């Protein structure tokens, strides 16, 4: 979560979009786990 | 977000381009195979779908020999072959050949790459041209581009690092012609124009670096260091960050006066660095020394309309406030009346890197300076004199009128070099 | 009640606020998580002045961070207290500021205002009794000068009754970290006068002195100077946040300090300031803090009070003491140097006091002063404005955004009228 | 009682309907096997509104799936929640729609209605007290518009007293995913005015911004667009399903929103809505939900509320709260922006409220407004129609199915007579 | 369900078919021996009683020398020999021999094979002709065949991928004659007719993939790729499925105007894929580039009466919604007034599959563009010129009048091109 809120502020590149969506999926996974 | 497009025209432009694009891929850990083992490189690269980092540059030439060197050099895995542009014949030190005849068939190609290289950016700071005035491609073609650029964007900023025909040392014989013809058609298009020369950096290699074997690779190394310093504020943190927009507005008072000088310090080998502590004052003192300049122009015959100092490494801003104060107090340094101000200082926490097998040393401090001094009108007078000294005899003219030119542009470009020159004294 | 909304424009404004929101955050004992971890209920009573309730018992600062070129806002977010800010409380534009006050106030300002107003109103209604506004400017740069004043004009026309503070940092009389500084200085001054109520002026030079002589710092960095501004900004509202036998809202500071709706430029200083060594010799008494706050060095403005005349003044103490001492001290000094004060005001000081001290200390103080000596600041700016305007240098930039020359003339006159005001009541 | 039968026309209507039956299947906590696995009884007291019982304690939706080209119907059967539909609730034909409203409403529509009517009757007879119908159109394609309106005129003349909703997805004013789109718009509307009672309009464009700005979504797939439509479609019937201190049947929403029989084109929005970052900071109160709902962005159809005045409006809350706040919030909003409403209506909002929140949230809302803004949308389409119909482009397709040209002119005259109605009660 | 009957007349027709029926058996995993180790192949196959998959196509030709190659190539286990029709003698580049003398005796045979093939398909989407105008078989026979088709079906749709006699590169001397005669006949029979050309595809292999030895086997792989991206929605899932009925109602405004250009992107080799990212904005840009067409027409000499896009691979519909907007901003591209609509889009989640030994590289995105632009009336106008340039001499006419034709057909074939050329002007 702290990485996801530190990575933010103007996702501009394709790699940025991909990494942020990866963070979204990781978050969903761990929310299902806990 | 903060991305620049670097162009390298002529032979010299793509020569230093080899150094700069060696420094950068070294400074950011980029391997020659595209890939590295956030925004730290976005200014100079474009990460692909996965892994590779492609440099956002453009190598242009008409001589096939040199662009074919980077095609076989170790850095062929970096540049997309859409970037490397060549041509069957060359310009051969004729302006018309680069400008009128040969240029027009390939500009539609180069511009087709920029439209394919600009749309990749959402925040485009400004173009970054590397010229070499005195030849056919550099002067002739490069001028033909900026016109195609300014009609396209205009609102964008055009910056240029053009080496200049030295007064004494001259490898060409006809360069006064195309140089003068270059200056005319670039002026109303370029927004700012830096200038440098080999002979000065030759001395710079002699006095400080103390090398008796200066080849083109060394000079190209120094230009890599200077530009690596300028862009640090675009690609690194640090106190008093600077961007191109801020840079150009507080440095160009009038639309015409934009021709500027440069300097770098420290310029020291491995040994004397060990016998040195590199106080911020010493570095900013040498930076204003007229000998440490990269042009054979004497600023002590004019007044600094403005200055811009970019430091590097370990600096604290009071020392800058302290050192610049010590300089504004001296007497050899002159200024024009209407600007009691005139300094734009910047710092970066990122030290300067050194290239393995290179010539400089590992230092924790570094300073570069760019001044717009009206004393620059002097070297513009020598070339004002060589033109008429030869245009009277009409020597070499048959080439130009034989390649789709006329006598008019000889006259046309002539007056603007007088119209510019009188303007360099109206500011007094 | 008494909620306060906060703005941070420009680079520096985005930077000093990183400290101001870091000092306060520890005073009320909250962690960078936003969760409170102090000890006393007193941190919780008037916590609602600077923060908003959040889910899970968290507190986020009621701040707004506006700056073109979002590169800097990545820093604060990566900072130690950057996780507390609402990411929707960030507005930015990719284009650089350019410091052309026009584009900062005419073209690029206009693009973001509609967004900013949506953010202010979004949290203006989050207040039960909104007390007032406060900003963090920078007159040299174009972000704070352009947009901030552009925002200020928008705020005033939709919040006329509330009070607009201003922690603007003023350009220096000696050093100029930019070149077009006096231009954007005046064009902002032409907007502050009509749309501000209390405008402190602070300058990095005196900040360097306070850091150099008194605190005996070897290397004042930008954090330390911002660490100082954080302290004063925290001292101002100690009454709105903590108990006090003589409390002091901001609006009662206003009426008690500006006799005329136009003499609203102040001058500040903090107390005590001691290095580590002297701290073990000095003793904390009310007499100590008042002579130091009354010295002409602690004035972070680059003006000499001995050359002007205190119209009004004020002092805010925090720490358990005896209110008679502070009552007679200000009476002593008002008697002794009775030449630095005005006559037609019998008593020209307001001595507030708080019951809660700073975090680690037990006593402290803070001075505010509205002396005519500050008219020296605006006269220096005038000579720099008129000289270059006498030559119209750097001017094509400003007219390059639809501006005219009248706005330069008016802004000059308005400051000229202003410095004249500070002379009438300055009867020497 | 109060059961509702659901129809899913077209491809999109078949696809958004997949989510709508996936959300409500989770709200009431039933499994993809059709078996209930919730915990409370509130999941069961009013389950009969959306479902029909089955042997073995299974629940199957009272849904109809009508579409030509049965290809897409295999997708929804392949998805996670396809196994819950009765395979008899599938009407299809092999031939495609061709975006030709004629064949969708003249030739091939006439071949399936006799079958669909046999299916809608079979579960309209499965309801103890059928409240009304609700369909999911797509005014662009041929199936949704062509077959949809044909089915509607059939129901209306068979169930006159009941109420017919329509969750039509309107075309876009800017982007155009078909080419004959204006023809399918106008020819459908000419059927909706006379054969509907409540007709919401929803666009993809405004739904892209809502997904981009607020949710901070990078790539909104159609699932997410269909996901939001699912949320709203559930929000209308919270009162029909769950208890509430102030319940709202649909028949009372129509009478509270439609002063004149023809002004039944609504405008919808959902609340709360936020990303994963801001969810950590935003607090859930009635103020947040009423300011975000009354905003001009959440209106999922591409119209500016400001260019019109809300004739009436409505708001549907769900979650434990204090009914006083919702009473005064809509009292303030009606008082501040007194220009955004009409005068001949004293109080022009209805404030429903439900007692059970959504699945994972704690509070929520849903906005519905019969604003005169929508008149812009019909203005746009009535131009594109009169553009090509002035040139008779593509008209040979429609005359290929026995259609005439008067049918177009009558349809066009119907929209102008409609947009004239939105102007009368828009007195600027 | 959704199946197509793919015909291949002439040599080029069955040449390309050797590549299409290569990509298909690879795309779906079908081994060369008929069987793989539903609805994914039924569109292009027909599972036998056990195991094998026969391709639902017909290879027709009069020259035995090329059909007997498939009869012996590795692709004989796929084809049942009754498909591959042959003939003792060929047309020898005479339209009459292909249409009047020889073709009249084998249509009834092939008409039985189609009849034996149309019956196995339940839902027939449409035929898919591969004509090659410029020979005797493709022109004389194909034209004769389509007459025999429209008299049977008429309402059914007849597509066509007909290569066209190139302006510059021409490998025959009478192809101006037959080409004219073919169009005069196909026009009133077919309803949509793609055009493409060789030299326009020669350049693409030179400009993009940079193969200096293009061969008819290279072009055929590109025509193969075009169709796969076209028929994806016919055999795959994904947003905005497009069907042939849904493909032609919104693309042929007037019954006469149905000739349309083509395009494809990205078209790059393996290496130029590793220095790229290929955003949805890149592909949609190159797609609209007049250099990426496969016809030698200048779209910037006219406007777009309509257009269409068939994306492929991983795409989200907002960028298409956004990128098409960006194109609707540029001024180079035009659109007729009566068409403010005009972008029929389409997505498929199935990427493009690369054939081993092929020249293209693997990608995750691809765009096939199809546009009915009024600029095509120029390549129409060349053949208008050369025909009368020779028919003035009555050259080669003795063959045609000797083979069951007369001068009447030439005159009547002439007027129709004139009448069609005014039609491309009546739209302006
Ligand atoms: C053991 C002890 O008493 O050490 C002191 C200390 O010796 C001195 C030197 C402190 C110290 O301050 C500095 O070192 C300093 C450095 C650069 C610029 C300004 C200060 C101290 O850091 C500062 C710190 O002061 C506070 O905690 C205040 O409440 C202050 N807090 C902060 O500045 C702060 C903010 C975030 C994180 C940590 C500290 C404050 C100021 C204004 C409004 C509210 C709170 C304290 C008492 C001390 C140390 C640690 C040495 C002094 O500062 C303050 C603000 O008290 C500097 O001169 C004073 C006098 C103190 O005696
Ligand atoms: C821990 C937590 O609070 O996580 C939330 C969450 O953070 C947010 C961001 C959720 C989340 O939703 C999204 O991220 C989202 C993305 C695209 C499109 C729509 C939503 C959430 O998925 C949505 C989900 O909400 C629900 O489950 C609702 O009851 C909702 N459910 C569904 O739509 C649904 C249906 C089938 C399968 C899964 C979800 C609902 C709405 C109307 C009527 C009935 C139910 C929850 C609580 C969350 C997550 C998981 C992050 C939000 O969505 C809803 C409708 O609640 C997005 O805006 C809200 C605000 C929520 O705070
Ligand atoms: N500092 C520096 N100068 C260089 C270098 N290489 C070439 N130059 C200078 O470039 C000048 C010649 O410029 P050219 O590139 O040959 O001229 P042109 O415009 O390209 O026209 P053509 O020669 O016909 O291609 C000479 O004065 C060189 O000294 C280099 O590597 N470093
Ligand atoms: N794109 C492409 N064009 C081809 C190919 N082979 C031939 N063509 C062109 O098709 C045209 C002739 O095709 P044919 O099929 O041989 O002519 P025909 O219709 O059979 O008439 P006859 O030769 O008299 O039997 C010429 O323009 C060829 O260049 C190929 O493999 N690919
Ligand atoms: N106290 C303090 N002042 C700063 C700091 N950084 C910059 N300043 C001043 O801010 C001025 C530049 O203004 P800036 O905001 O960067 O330009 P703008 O974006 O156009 O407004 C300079 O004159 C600096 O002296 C800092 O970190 N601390
Ligand atoms: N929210 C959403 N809208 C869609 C979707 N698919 C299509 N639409 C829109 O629905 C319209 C196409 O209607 P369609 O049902 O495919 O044609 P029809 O079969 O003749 O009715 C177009 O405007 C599409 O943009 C989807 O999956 N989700
Ligand atoms: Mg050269
Ligand atoms: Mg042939």
């Amino acid at each position: 979560n702290t990485a996801y809120q530190g990575l933010s502020l103007s996702v501009d590149s394709a790699v940025k979009k991909g990494r942020k969506e990866a963070m979204e999926r990781e978050l969903a996974e761990i929310e299902r786990d806990i | 977000m903060r991305e620049v497009i670097s162009i390298h025209i002529g032979q010299a432009g793509i020569q230093v381009g080899n150094a700069c694009w060696e420094l950068y891929c070294l400074e950011h850990g980029i391997q020659p195979d595209g890939q590295m083992p956030d925004d730290a490189f976005n200014t100079f690269f474009s990460e692909t779908g996965a892994g590779k980092h492609v440099p956002r540059c453009i190598f242009l030439d008409l001589e096939p020999t040199v662009v074919d060197e980077v095609r076989t050099g170790t850095y062929r895995q970096l540049f997309h072959p859409e970037q490397l542009i060549s041509g069957k014949e060359d310009a051969a030190n004729n302006f018309a050949r680069g400008h009128y005849t040969i240029g027009k068939e390939i500009v539609d190609l180069a511009l087709d790459r920029i439209r394919k290289l600009a749309d990749n950016c959402t925040g485009l700071q400004g173009f970054l041209v590397f010229n070499a005035v005195g030849g056919g491609t550099g002067s002739g073609l490069g001028s033909l581009l900026l016109e195609r650029l300014s009609v396209d964007y205009g609102k964008k900023s055009k910056l240029g690092f053009t080496v200049y025909p030295s007064p004494q040392v001259s490898t060409a014989v006809v360069e006064p012609y195309n140089s003068v013809l270059s200056t005319h058609s670039l002026l109303e298009h370029t927004d700012v124009a830096v200038m440098l020369d080999n002979e000065a950096i030759y001395d710079i290699c002699r006095r400080s670096l103390d090398i008796e074997r200066p080849t083109y690779t060394n000079l190209n190394r120094l230009i890599a260091q200077v530009i690596s310093s300028l862009t640090a504020s675009l690609r690194f943190d640090g106190a008093l960050n600077v961007d191109i927009t801020e840079f150009q507005t507080n440095l160009v008072p009038y639309p015409r006066i934009h021709f500027m000088l440069s300097s770098y310090a420290p310029i020291i080998s491995a040994e004397k660095a060990y016998h040195e502590q590199l106080s911020v004052a010493e570095i900013t003192n040498a930076a204003f020394e007229p000998a440490s300049m990269m042009v054979k122009c004497d600023p002590r015959h004019g007044k600094y309309m403005a200055c811009c100092l970019m430091y590097r490494g370990d600096v604290v801003p009071k020392d800058v406030n302290a050192s610049v104060a010590t300089i504004k107090t001296k007497r050899t340094i002159q200024f024009v009346d209407w600007c009691p101000t005139g300094f734009k200082c910047g710092i970066n926490y990122q030290p300067p890197t050194v290239v393995p097998g290179g010539d400089l040393a590992k230092v924790q401090r570094a300073v570069c300076m760019i001044s717009n001094s009206t004393a620059i009108g002097e070297i513009f007078s020598r070339l004002d004199h060589k033109f008429d000294l030869m245009y009277a005899k009409r020597a070499f003219v048959h080439w130009y009128v034989g390649e789709g030119m006329e006598e008019g542009e000889f006259s046309e470009a002539r007056e603007d070099l007088a119209a510019l020159e009188k303007d360099f004294e109206e500011v007094g | 009640m008494r909620e306060i909304v906060h703005i941070q424009g420009g680079q520096c404004g985005n930077q000093i606020g990183a400290k101001f929101w870091e000092v306060v955050s520890d005073e009320h004992g909250i962690d960078p998580t936003g969760t409170y971890h102090g000890d006393s209920d007193l941190q919780l009573e008037r916590i609602n002045v600077y923060f908003n309730e959040a889910t899970g018992g968290r507190y986020v600062p009621r701040a707004i961070l506006m700056d073109l070129e979002p590169g800097t806002m990545d820093s604060v977010r990566s900072g130690p207290y950057g996780q507390i800010f609402r990411p929707d409380n960030f507005v930015f534009g990719q284009t650089g500021a350019g410091n052309n006050w026009a584009k900062g106030h005419y073209t690029e300002g206009a693009e973001l205002i509609d967004s900013v107003l949506d953010v202010v109103r979004k949290e203006a209604e989050s207040c039960d009794c909104l007390q007032g506004f406060q900003v963090c400017h920078s007159l040299g740069g174009g972000t704070g000068s352009g947009m901030g004043t552009l925002l200020i004009s928008k705020i005033r026309e939709e919040y006329p009754d509330r009070m607009m503070l201003t922690f603007s940092v003023v350009p220096s009389p000696k050093v100029s970290d930019t070149v077009v500084e006096p231009y954007n200085a005046t064009l902002s001054v032409h907007q502050l006068v009509e749309n501000a109520d209390e405008c402190m002026v602070l300058d990095n030079e005196a900040l360097y002195d306070i850091c150099f002589r008194t605190l005996k710092l070897t290397t004042p960095t930008f954090g330390d100077l911002n660490h100082l501004i954080s302290a004063v900004m925290s001292g101002i509202t100690c009454c709105l946040r903590f108990p006090g036998q003589l409390n002091a809202d901001l609006r009662k500071l206003a009426v008690n300090l500006i006799p005329f709706p136009r003499l609203h430029f102040f001058m500040v200083g903090f107390t005590p300031l001691t290095s580590r060594g002297s701290q073990q010799y000095r003793a904390l008494t009310v007499p100590e803090l008042t002579q130091q706050m009354w010295d002409a060095k602690n004035m972070m403005c680059a003006a000499d009070p001995r050359h002007g005349r205190y119209l009004t003044a004020s002092a805010l103490f925090r720490g358990r003491m005896s209110t008679k001492e502070v009552d007679e001290q200000m009476l002593n000094v008002q008697n002794k140097n009775s030449s630095y004060f005005v006559e037609w005001i019998p008593n020209n000081v307001k001595s507030s006091v708080c019951d809660i001290p700073p975090k680690g200390l037990k006593m402290s103080a803070t001075f505010i002063g509205n002396s005519t000596a500050i008219q020296e600041m605006f006269k220096r700016v005038s000579e720099q404005f008129t000289a270059m305007f006498r030559r119209k240098a750097f001017l094509h930039w400003y007219t390059g955004e639809g501006m005219d020359e009248m706005e330069f003339t008016e802004a000059e006159s308005n400051m000229n009228d202003l410095v004249s005001e500070y002379q009438q009541y300055q009867d020497a």
